[PDB]
């Protein structure tokens, strides 16, 4: 699995145990990533933060 | 309520409606030494609401570090009580949808 990093255009081949890509944004700005990369479990969204997770190459 | 997916969509609607009723919304993201601070300031009439979520960056990924803080110049004790209850209810709704899938 390859996930896009916070700094484009770089990606990261995820290590064993991280089978998901994720992008972290503020609830009002879906086009401004705050965190972005590989992750093990999808974080639950909150009142201020939205998390988007996916499991294909460069999907986040 | 209806299905877990419908109950989650209703909570999403209540969260969005809170920020739509705000006159202005200003966000700030600060990070220092694995500590990340997410601040959203709502202008509502003459007063202000400050929402602060803190996270610890473990293994480059964000992890929840405590409940959300609601600070106001008046007394958002009741509003913060509803917002802190809405946050916890919004988390269980996602849990139930994820356990179903």
């Amino acid at each position: 699995l390859k996930c896009n990093q916070l700094i484009p255009p770089f990606w990261k081949t995820c290590p064993k145990g991280k089978n998901l890509c994720y992008k972290m944004t503020m609830r009002a700005a879906p086009m401004v990533p705050v965190k972005r990369g590989c992750i093990d479990v999808c974080p639950k969204s909150s009142l201020l933060i939205k998390y988007m997770c996916c499991n294909t190459d460069k999907c986040n | 309520g209806g299905t877990p997916e419908e109950r989650l969509a209703q909570l999403e609607k209540e969260i969005q409606a809170l920020y739509d009723a705000a006159d202005e919304v200003v966000d700030e993201v600060e990070e220092k030494d694995g500590k990340m601070t997410v601040t959203r300031t709502l202008t509502i009439g003459d007063g202000t609401v400050t929402l602060v979520e803190t996270l610890k960056i473990v293994d480059g990924a964000p992890v929840k570090d405590g409940e959300i803080e609601v600070i106001c110049n008046p007394e958002c004790e009741e509003l913060g009580k509803r917002l802190k209850a809405l946050a916890k209810e919004y988390e269980k709704a996602q849990e139930e949808v994820e356990k179903a899938k």
